[PDB]
């Protein structure tokens, strides 16, 4: 048995959605929450809680998708590398996520670049990318890696085992990005919302420590919230009385898994390897200092220090009629597009929100919202 | 997301129990695991562990806090 029984009660759920009805009778507006984790928006959507909210209850969805976000241009350019590669005789196994596997762009997806011939090999982690490296010293092993900090860290984790072991079949094409820079651009920009839903896994990460500034600097009150639907039913219960109260601060509802000052070994490892750049999100813009790249020092361990390649210019995020942008950007909600479960679905996707596990349309289209 | 149970601890490698399916996971960013702890995995690597017995402590302490300074 799981230990935390409470946080997954459906008795308590059920109090705690009573009590926030209570408490938003007497909100005089409306209330907007945002969240940027796919893993909280498919507790939303799975467990319905969007309907089990008071009408000046709004939960906006985020950018917390990071295969969604990962720009066109680095997706062919890993293509156009691994053609190059072979060109010339250099052979790659090439590793990435299953999402991120079938991801779209105007020139092909990883799947087309398997079906043309290339060892294109889907994994659940670098540790496993790591071993095909191992097991295969004659190939370049290289895996397309996206994600936030929580999957940044495993990354530079494994990279200080190669470096130690001198590894050097062992490669990335370092797509990482940083959550909370997303979060004040996306303050900046229009998206409104009076509270923060802080996802949890980064959290655990980056600690409360990493997100004090947001409410340092704007004032808005923030919840670090877990992943149970009681988790989320509490976050949302606090930010609704803090904003009542007029209160600007960050509550650890996750305390049992967030440190303060969160995970020091794994930031260790992190800043070590990376280094903080401006860099693009598909379909929102380029975001400043919110990417990850090698630094000089480890230029090696990046697959695109290899191989110069000129990605075709002007190539577009989105096909036409997708509004992904608008829902990474949490100003529309899947159903608020005319694609939506008619052209786009996961089996025909037409954006990459709909083929992404974390993704904010394939979590509503999955669990049956018709809305 | 499901948590899960460390049964084997051997260097950097774990041997985690979730539901009846063991995993290997990697222990680099929770160097100190050990058998017994219960821990959270994400993309093959342990990223923290949950102390039920820690959180209920400091539950107990807080609620001896208000008790003492409520009247109870
Ligand atoms: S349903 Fe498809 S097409 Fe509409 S935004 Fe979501 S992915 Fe883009």
């Amino acid at each position: 048995e799981e230990p935390f029984e409470a946080y997954r009660s459906r008795e308590v759920a059920m109090k705690l959605v009573e009590k926030i009805r209570e408490e938003a009778k007497t909100l005089d507006g409306e209330i907007r929450i945002m969240h940027v984790c796919g893993t909280h928006e498919d507790t939303v959507t799975r467990h319905g809680i969007r309907s089990l909210l008071p009408e000046n209850v709004k939960v906006v969805s985020g950018p917390g998708c990071p295969v969604c976000i990962t720009p066109v241009e680095d997706i062919v350019a890993m293509q156009l590398i691994m053609r190059k590669a072979r060109e010339e005789g250099e052979e790659i196994i090439l590793t990435t996520f299953g999402d991120m596997y079938k991801i779209p762009t105007p020139m092909g997806s990883f799947a087309d670049l398997k079906s043309e011939g290339f060892d294109v090999r889907i994994v659940y982690g670098i540790f496993d990318t790591y071993r095909i490296a191992k097991e295969n010293p004659d190939k370049t092993v290289v895996h397309f890696s996206p994600g936030f900090e929580t999957t940044t860290a495993p990354a530079a984790g494994m990279l200080n085992v190669a470096a130690q072991e001198e590894l050097e079949n062992f490669k990335i094409y370092s797509v990482h990005r940083l959550t909370p820079p997303a979060v004040e651009v996306l303050l900046k920009q229009g998206t409104v919302f009076q509270g923060l839903i802080a996802p949890g896994h980064v959290s655990t990460i980056i600690g409360v420590k990493g997100w004090e500034y947001l409410t340092e600097k704007y004032g808005i009150p923030q919840v670090v919230a877990g992943f149970e639907p009681n988790d989320v039913l509490m976050a949302i219960l606090m930010l609704i009385r803090m904003y009542k109260e007029g209160e600007a601060r960050i509550i650890n509802e996750y305390e049992r898994a967030v440190k303060y000052e969160g995970n020091v070994v794994a930031q260790k490892m992190i800043d070590k390897f990376f280094e903080v750049v401006d860099a693009k999100w598909r379909a929102l813009g380029v975001f400043p200092k919110s990417g990850l790249e090698l630094r000089k020092e480890w230029k090696d361990f990046e697959i695109r220090s290899f191989y110069k390649v000129e990605v075709p210019k002007n190539l577009p995020d989105l096909e036409k009629g997708c509004r992904c942008g608008a829902v990474l950007r949490g100003l529309a909600l899947p159903t608020d597009c005319p694609l939506f479960g008619k052209t786009c679905t996961p089996r025909h996707p037409v954006g990459p929100c709909m083929v992404s596990y974390e993704g904010t349309c394939q979590i509503f289209y999955k669990y049956g919202v018709l809305f | 997301a499901v948590p899960g149970k460390v049964i084997e601890v051997n260097g950097p490698v774990a041997v985690v129990d979730f539901g009846g399916v063991k995993r290997e996971v990697r222990l680099d960013l929770m160097p100190d695991t050990k058998p017994g702890d219960w821990v959270i995995v994400h993309t093959g690597f342990a990223i923290e562990k949950l102390d039920e017995k820690k959180a209920m402590e400091i539950l107990e302490a807080w609620a001896e806090v208000e008790k003492a300074m409520e009247g109870f």
